[PDB]
């Protein structure tokens, strides 16, 4: 179908509607393919997953439903005229779409319309009720009931197929068809009346089967077998979990860039086992001030480096104004994309997309010359106070721009010297 | 009067056409509905083709109405003459015949839900005079009916088959069934020893 | 406010008083545990290691999050005369007092003790059956005659002279009888070691040479004694006192041994459930809590019927409620006694319909209620129809010239707290006859 | 402001100590480690009095429930003590003079294992037993004297993990203390780091209790207002598994996951055997393309 | 507003001018 | 007999845990949890309703997977009249996710369900997902019906093409068409499609499905991945992350392109590699290796000891709740025994025991 890279690529009226709907993505739009002439085949090239998205979420419909047995009328009746239940009735009643198609432009207008639709005979009549004969309904309406019925025969037509031997009824009624018995009662015949004319519960039955057909056939779009059926498995072997164990072993080596003896820590043992059976002192263990001052000393530097780091322990409020603020957030971001199309050129590894990281590098250096000439002039208008927060702001952007740069040259260096 | 209107977002209605080729095509659809799980409900007599040899299993036999006794209709004049004919030669009571008959279609009809040890469902019976019925039925149908089970209401009856429900909706042990309902060849031939 | 109290009575006492108070390693024990926890942590780490520290130090290592408690816990560390705090070289150097500091050293190093941790004899004997049972004998005693109704075993005479002189209990004898006034309505409703506390200050209030240090350490070191022991029998004053204390039924002493009840642990620190009463629209009561004690105590506002083994039951009259109010009790009292004695299912109900309201509006349309106001609100609506009036009696004045001069006069008589009304609009108000002179004197000037 | 649950783990291993006071001249310093153990206790109880504490060390071969005493006298300290103090502090040289005859009954015995993941496992389910009865604040502090030179440390990594995320989710800080002639321990580091622990290494034993007063006093009703006073810098990372060297960016075998700082040889793993994809693992081992 | 539409189908031709091209 | 029941009930449960088995399980996992806003699930038959009891549950099974799988990413797909919805796609970022779930909160349920849509839509989500994620979707029902806008047997087919396993748990019973769906996922196992009871039940399936499954021969997915950890610099500077360009005081370093992130584990942004830490790897140690269940001894022996090994107390006499370690034969209780088992993932007593 359209759902290959080169179709999500292809559908620029959908990424047209989708950029038209978000407003960053319409910024970075302009700023990339406008402002910095990005080619658009490669802004979407980044983004095939939220176009798939965005066409997954165009490119979905519902399930058929009956609208007529859900809906109500419920003296002129309101309606809460719903354009997709009046679309639902069309695909619904292909009748119905036809009996829209000559009637709104040429006959009468669209509320005259619609109610006559409500006022006519077959509006109640495939809707779930029988129709009677006393209501009026709506007389050009009422040209469509034999145009209806030949869709009828139609559709039964088309439905109509072999049936499935083993399913069938029809093998059973017609395996001794030549019975001459009696006849069952008034019982099992329809109910008609004294005239034999039916009321038509079975024409309604035939009228809701039909519908569950052509929900059957809606599934059945274009959007032997016999023996597995029959065959029982409630006497057969339960399914055997195939899985796989995992076993380990486990051998850890060691980093990569004096011995006391039993002798020497029995005798300390020894030792340490007379002085505790000999004595415990309870304030010896007070420091003498020095060095317990030395030791204030240590943990004081400790708390004033530590402190000082947790005095800095929606974003954070900033001294740039808003303007200045938004263009170095814009161009930051853009410069991001292009560092992340450059991971893309150079983890390619591929020498078609040799040009591609040329005109590219040409385009971070021109990315390096704006960056130097904003901050020149954030300098200048700004004698450097703030400007020094612009550029140790957007300094690790350019570092990593640097370490790209650097990546290209020396690789560059060594395939091609 | 609507009922059946609103019940139709449930699920699907078939009833047993006069043609049954419209009721084998009917099957088809109630078969293919079941198979994708919509599902529907079906309309026959007990004295109907259907009721003659169709199967139902596992999701087409889960459970069956039957509603008031099935009886012949009563002013034949073949039944009545046959009714005095059988109890003139061998002494066969007359509505005694009668409600055993409908007790044979009925059962008929109500043994079409279960095939092997492992189907299942709940069997709902609609009629005051049912509860007389217990000789009637056969041995392993009334073998299942409880008592207190006779004269019960629609209520505790929906209560009973919601805990049916939760009770088969969970996994079982083998080992509770491993020798005592399905045997193996090693089962059959201890219980042979038991009986030897 | 009991540790609050504590620290007020500490600093009326006056300094050298204090640093008295301060020399040994059981009061400064105590005094440690009365302090808050980040006057805790300043005197622990001052105490090894002897640097009298700038304040812009303490500035340094305090995150301005407890900044508040910090000047509370060194505000109080300066009023009690523990604290140094001298600008010496310009910055405020800081020192822990020095007896204090030294005798909470020599207490953690288990050093010079002195037996303050107790003069010990260590002649035990069982607690549970001897001094728990006689503690519970005469505190239930000294209880049923606070309750009043009437006992053989009347409290001692010193105390009896306490409740006479002090205003709880006043033993009115015109009527010839102890009588509950509503401050002593809130030492019924106070906690058992907030009534060990008010006794002791009203004792000590009165109390005079008997000297004061002694009264203070003996009672410091008796919260830090241990139970069920014998020990020696000090000074003198502390001996008679410790007697005195011996006829409350505080310590079992067999006349120089004496054994500490569970009462000086009680000093020390404290310690659908008992006492969660089921409240009612029907203004009945289902207890969850059963004691003589109980009944006695609910008879005063209660109309009870039965005493089952848990549940004494009975029903709020609206004359039992005006024999409350009409017996000093305050409404604000009654309803305070009716939250501590709230039932968990009706606290369960109230606390959904709380979220759920408080999900929809804060205001509801309604007066705040949270406990259900129908066994509430009905004694509460009485409540209000119970004290509901003003009477101002003595002198008053009218139709004065200015409105300057009558915000001028009533301001004034309201800063020295001798105004009893006022009422702009008609420009008049009353004083107190005490006040009159000194207003009148203003008025001149 | 709550019950505060206090326990201490105590490693204690004579080649450990008797390494210490080789390497050094601190012959005797746990005499100083257990007496600034038992004033730091005192200060502890004499903070908190719903508090509980615990004393549980592991041995060479095993662990043992120091403090409390199990549920199936000599007086070296003073009577001048508090009476809980010297009860506590009496039960505590009572275990451990009972335990230094079973360490002379069993002295040559010699164990290259270490039982402290038992000892962190037995600690942190005697944790979950009193926290459960009857609300608790949890606080745990290790010990370890760290001179003697490790054996292994990965076998004992599994359990750190374990403890680490057990603790964390049991809302327990725990810091560490080292006593070692090296100044890192890695892993203790790393659950210092992670468990919102102190991590500090010194080596004399004296200003210890001075050490445990200023830095170990954190209770946690006031932990998160207090910056933490530990100085060190992780990364949280590993040696390779088969080669022993730390690695930037590597491999794990995504069946075991098994750290890979290089090709495996034989294209399959050197911890469970699977074999890999000599096209995916061709294409890793591609350079990028470059312009001649 | 109405500054978007004529951003976006200047860009609807300027893509139709690289396709005939 | 109340101890005899439990007993019973115990051996019941050990029968069914038999099977305790080192098997390779779902690691790698990518999730998609479909979520209805039908009118079905307004009944309240549930109380305070259906819903409010799902959106509670859903909230604690998002932390729960977040906790025990944290490498994993899931995705929430949201069914509501007629059309299903996406709220929240694959992240590792709960915070997301959450809000998602807060603002169904907040908004009423209303709807029928449309299962082809919520199935194809989900197929398109985890489309670009690579053949070691490992492609799952969780599914809730509370009703007996679906009309659907095609036939949901190639949708069948071709989620079995695209190699995935399915859990279905619905309300009130067994449909034949969610066990098929359950059937064909997982290649013939209806263990998959698992009905409630009560609340504590669905609780325990809940508490089940946070768990990974494991994975077979056939499906064979042995490969290599190229993993690298962040290094986390606690900085002192306000710094803009790369994802959120916002101003953060610290945070980590990528191995490679040395740019920061807000979050762990999550893929990087710039480099785009997945940047974990040794919890998240170290999270699942005890799913490859297990704990094997410990040998209640009978009270008819001589025991060892009397008292617990390893929480230190005194076993009862009329049953022996003695619990032996078989790989270290070391009597335990069952509190110690239970919790160990539900927490801890070493025994203490194999600790004890040298090797
Ligand atoms: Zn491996
Ligand atoms: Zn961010
Ligand atoms: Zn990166
Ligand atoms: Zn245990
Ligand atoms: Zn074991």
């Amino acid at each position: 179908d359209s759902l290959s890279k080169e179709k999500l690529l292809t559908n620029l009226k959908l990424q047209q509607s989708l950029l038209k709907g978000n407003k960053v993505l319409m910024k970075v739009f302009q700023e990339t393919v406008i402002n910095a002439g990005l080619p658009p085949s490669e802004f979407w090239s980044t983004r095939i997953p939220l176009l798939r998205a965005f066409a997954l979420s165009t490119s979905q419909k519902v399930g058929p439903y009956n609208v007529l047995s859900t809906i109500k009328p419920v003296n002129k009746v309101n309606v809460n005229l719903s354009r997709e239940k009046i679309l639902n009735i069309f695909e619904n009643y292909p009748i119905v779409k036809k009996a829209y198609t000559d009637n709104v432009p040429k006959n009468f207008k669209e509320p005259e319309f619609w109610a006559r639709f409500f006022s006519s005979k077959l509006f109640r009549k495939l809707r779930g009720e029988k129709i009677m004969q006393n209501d009026r309904g709506d007389v050009i309406i009422d040209r469509y009931l034999t145009l209806d019925q030949e869709f009828d025969r139609k559709d039964d037509d088309m439905l109509l197929h072999p049936v499935k031997k083993i399913i069938d009824l029809d093998g059973n009624i017609q395996d001794d068809p030549v019975v001459r018995g009696n006849r069952p009662d008034f019982t099992m015949q329809p109910g008609v009346d004294i005239n034999g004319n039916s009321d038509g519960t079975v024409d309604i039955l035939k009228g809701m089967n039909r519908l569950s057909e052509k929900m059957i056939m809606a599934l059945k779009n274009e959007y032997n077998d016999e023996r597995n059926e029959l065959k029982i498995d409630d006497l057969n072997e339960s399914y055997k979990t195939n899985y796989a164990i995992i076993h380990l072993k486990r051998n850890a080596h060691e980093k990569t860039t004096l011995k006391v003896s039993n002798q020497q820590m029995l005798q300390q043992l020894s030792l340490v086992m007379d002085n505790l059976i000999n004595k415990l002192d309870l304030n010896q263990v007070v420091p003498n001030n020095e060095v317990s001052n030395k030791i204030n000393k240590r943990v004081i530097t400790a708390i004033k480096i530590n402190a000082k780091q947790a005095k800095h322990n929606l974003e954070v409020k900033s001294t740039l104004p808003i303007d200045l603020l938004e263009s170095c957030r814009m161009l930051h971001t853009t410069c991001c994309e292009f560092l992340k199309h450059f991971y893309i050129h150079f983890q390619s590894g591929e020498q078609k997309q040799a040009s591609t990281v040329k005109k590219l590098y040409n385009h971070l250096k021109d990315c390096i010359e704006k960056l130097n000439e904003l901050f020149q002039d954030v300098l200048n208008g700004d004698g450097e106070s703030m400007s020094n927060t612009c550029t140790a702001y957007l300094k690790p952007v350019l570092n990593s721009i640097t370490l790209a740069t650097h990546k290209y040259d020396e690789y560059f260096n060594e395939y091609n010297n | 009067m609507g009922i059946l209107d609103e019940v139709w977002k449930h699920k699907l209605i078939l009833v047993e056409t006069p043609d049954a080729q419209e009721t084998s095509l009917a099957l088809e659809t109630y078969r293919k509905a079941c198979s994708n799980g919509r599902g529907a409900i079906l309309l026959s007599v007990a004295r109907g083709k259907v009721s003659e040899g169709i199967d139902f299993d596992h999701q087409y036999g889960r459970t069956v109405l039957m509603i008031g006794i099935p009886f012949q209709y009563t002013e034949s004049r073949i039944l009545k003459a046959r009714l005095e004919f059988m109890r003139e030669n061998y002494r066969i009571r007359e509505n005694d015949f009668l409600s055993f008959d409908a007790m044979r279609h009925a059962a008929q009809c109500l043994g079409r839900v279960l095939r092997g040890k492992d189907d299942y469902g709940v069997m709902v019976l609609a009629d005051r005079r049912f509860s007389r019925k217990r000789s009637q039925l056969p041995k392993w149908i009334a073998q299942g009916l409880s008592d207190a089970d006779l004269n019960l209401s629609t209520d505790m009856a929906i209560s009973n088959t919601k805990q049916f429900l939760r009770t088969m909706a969970q996994p079982t042990d083998p080992k509770d069934q491993e020798g005592v309902s399905v045997w193996s060849y090693e089962d059959l031939i201890k219980h042979q020893n038991s009986r030897k | 406010s009991l540790k609050h109290s504590v620290t007020q009575y500490l600093e009326e006492i006056p300094q050298q008083v204090q640093n008295r108070l301060y020399t040994s390693p059981a009061t400064c024990l105590a005094i440690y545990r009365i302090l808050p926890p980040l006057a805790k942590f300043f005197i622990m780490a001052m105490v090894f290691n002897e640097n009298e520290v700038p304040l812009l130090d303490l500035d340094k290592w305090v995150n301005s999050n407890g900044k508040l408690q910090f000047q509370n816990a060194i505000k109080s560390m300066k009023s009690l005369h523990l604290l140094i705090p001298n600008k010496s070289s310009g910055t405020l150097m800081i020192n822990l007092n020095p007896t204090f500091k030294i005798s909470l050293r020599n207490a953690l190093t288990g050093g010079e003790v002195q037996n303050s941790f107790g003069v010990v004899v260590e002649e035990n004997v069982v607690s549970l059956d001897l001094l728990d049972e006689y503690s519970a004998n005469k505190w239930e005693t000294i209880l049923h005659f606070m309750v009043g109704t009437p006992l053989a075993k009347i409290p001692s005479e010193k105390v009896l002279n306490l409740l006479k002189h002090s205003k709880l209990m006043e033993e009115v004898n015109s009527t010839g009888e102890f009588k509950i006034t509503n401050e002593g309505f809130q030492f019924l409703l106070q906690e058992i070691n907030s009534q060990l506390w008010t006794l002791l200050l009203q004792y000590l209030k009165m109390i005079e040479t008997m000297d004061l240090v002694d009264v203070l350490h003996f009672i410091f070191m008796l919260g830090a004694l241990e139970v069920g022991k014998a020990y020696k029998i000090l000074s003198e004053t502390q001996r008679i006192m410790l007697q005195d204390m011996r006829d409350y039924g505080l310590v079992f002493q067999k006349h120089s041994i004496f054994y500490p009840t569970k009462l000086a642990l009680m000093l020390t620190s404290d310690t659908i459930p008992d006492g969660s009463l089921i409240v009612e629209t029907n203004f009945k009561i289902y207890s969850y809590s059963n004691s003589p004690l109980q009944i006695a105590v609910l008879s005063l506002f209660v109309h009870l019927k039965a005493r089952f083994v848990n549940m004494v039951l009975g029903q709020i009259t609206r004359e039992s409620i005006r024999r409350a109010l009409t017996n000093g009790i305050t409404a604000d009292q009654i309803i305070a006694y009716l939250e501590t004695h709230a039932h968990p299912q009706m606290r369960r109900l109230a606390e959904e319909k709380l979220e759920k309201k408080l999900e929809l509006d804060p205001n509801c349309k309604e007066p705040l209620q949270v406990l259900p106001p129908t066994v509430v609100d009905q004694i509460r609506l009485w409540q209000l129809e119970l004290d509901r009036v003003i009477t101002y009696e003595g002198s008053l004045y009218s139709d004065f010239e200015t409105s300057q001069e009558y915000n001028l006069l009533s301001k004034y008589a309201q800063d020295i707290g001798v105004l009893l009304w006022k009422d702009d609009k008609k420009k008049k108000f009353f004083i107190s006859k005490e006040g009159n002179s000194q207003v009148l004197d203003f008025a001149k000037r | 402001e709550s019950p505060s649950l206090l326990t201490v783990i105590i490693e204690i291993a004579p080649k450990l100590w008797t390494t210490f006071d080789e390497e050094g001249n601190e012959k005797g310093s746990i005499i100083k480690v257990l007496e600034a153990l038992i004033v730091f206790l005192n200060a502890h109880l004499a903070f908190n009095s719903a508090n509980k504490v615990a004393v549980i060390a592991a041995y060479s071969q095993g662990i043992k429930y120091l403090y409390p005493e199990s549920t199936s006298d000599l007086k070296i300290i003073n009577s001048d003590m508090y009476r809980r103090f010297r009860n506590v502090d009496e039960t505590l040289v009572e275990e451990i003079y009972k335990l230094f005859e079973l360490e002379k009954k069993q002295i040559e015995q010699n164990s290259q294992r270490s039982t402290l993941a038992g000892a962190m496992s037995a600690g942190l389910t005697y944790v979950n037993r009193i926290s459960k009865e009857s609300s608790l604040k949890s606080r745990l502090l290790v010990l370890t004297c760290g001179s003697g030179s490790s054996k292994d440390e990965i076998f004992q990594y599994i359990p750190i993990m374990n403890c680490i995320f057990s603790a964390t989710k049991m809302k327990c800080p725990i810091d560490v203390v080292k006593i070692g002639g090296s100044k890192e321990s890695t892993f203790l580091q790393q659950t210092t780091d992670a468990t919102n622990g102190v991590y500090l290494h010194v080596e004399s034993t004296e200003g210890l209790i001075q050490y445990l007063a200023t830095a170990m006093f954190i209770d946690p009703s006031l932990r998160p207002i207090i910056v933490k006073p530990n100085h060190g810098s992780v990364d949280f990372r590993t040696s390779c598994y088969l080669t022993g060297r730390v690695v930037a960016v590597g491999f794990i075998c995504s069946v075991c996951l098994c750290v890979l700082s290089i090709i495996p040889p034989g294209n399959k793993c050197p911890a469970c055997d699977s074999q890999f994809d000599e096209h995916v693992i061709a294409k890793l081992k591609r350079k990028p393309v470059v312009p001649r | 507003e109405e500054r978007e539409n004529e951003k976006t189908l200047n860009d609807y031709y300027a893509a139709l001018a690289k396709k005939q091209a | 007999a109340s101890l005899v029941a439990s007993i019973v009930e115990a051996r019941k449960k050990r029968t069914a845990k038999k099977n305790i088995t080192p098997y390779q399980r779902g690691i790698i996992r990518s999730l998609i949890l479909t979520l209805d806003c039908s009118e079905a699930m307004l009944e309240k038959d549930l109380r305070p309703n259906r819903h409010a009891m799902i959106i509670q549950y859903a909230i604690d099974f998002v932390h729960e997977f977040f906790d025990q799988n944290p490498i994993s990413q899931m995705g929430i797909i949201i069914m509501r009249n007629g059309l299903a919805q996406l709220v929240s796609q694959v992240s590792g970022n709960p915070q997301d996710h959450i809000d998602a779930l807060k603002s169904i909160r907040k908004q009423e349920p209303k709807g029928n369900p449309s299962l082809q849509n919520a199935l194809e839509m989900a197929r398109g989500l985890l489309l670009p997902v690579p053949a070691h994620c490992t492609r799952e979707v969780l599914i809730v029902f509370g009703s007996l019906s679906t009309t659907d806008p095609g036939d949901i047997h190639q949708t069948i087919d071709s989620l079995v093409s695209e190699k995935i396993r399915v859990k279905v748990l619905g309300l009130s019973a067994q449909v034949a068409i969610c066990k098929e769906l359950c059937k064909a996922t997982n290649y013939g196992d209806e263990s998959f499609y698992k009905i409630l009871l009560d609340e504590t039940h669905l609780k325990e399936l809940f508490n089940e499905a946070v768990t990974p499954l494991p994975v077979n021969k056939i499906n064979k997915g042995f490969t290599l991945v190229k993993m690298g950890f962040p290094t986390r610099i606690f900085e002192d500077t306000p710094t803009f992350c790369s994802c959120h360009s916002k101003l953060v005081y610290g945070g980590y370093f990528c191995p490679n392109c040395h740019s920061k992130v807000c979050s762990l584990p999550t893929v990087c942004p710039c480099c785009d590699l997945m940047l974990i830490l040794s919890t998240h790897l170290a999270r699942s140690y005890h799913h490859l290796m297990p704990l094997k269940t410990f040998a209640e001894v009978p009270t008819t022996e001589k025991f060892r000891s009397e008292d617990c090994f390893s929480c230190q107390s005194r076993f009862p006499i009329l049953t022996s709740s003695r619990y032996r370690c078989e790989d270290c034969k070391q009597e335990f209780c069952v509190d110690c025994d239970v919790f160990i088992h539900e927490i801890l993932h070493n025994c203490p007593g194999c600790e004890s025991k040298p090797v």
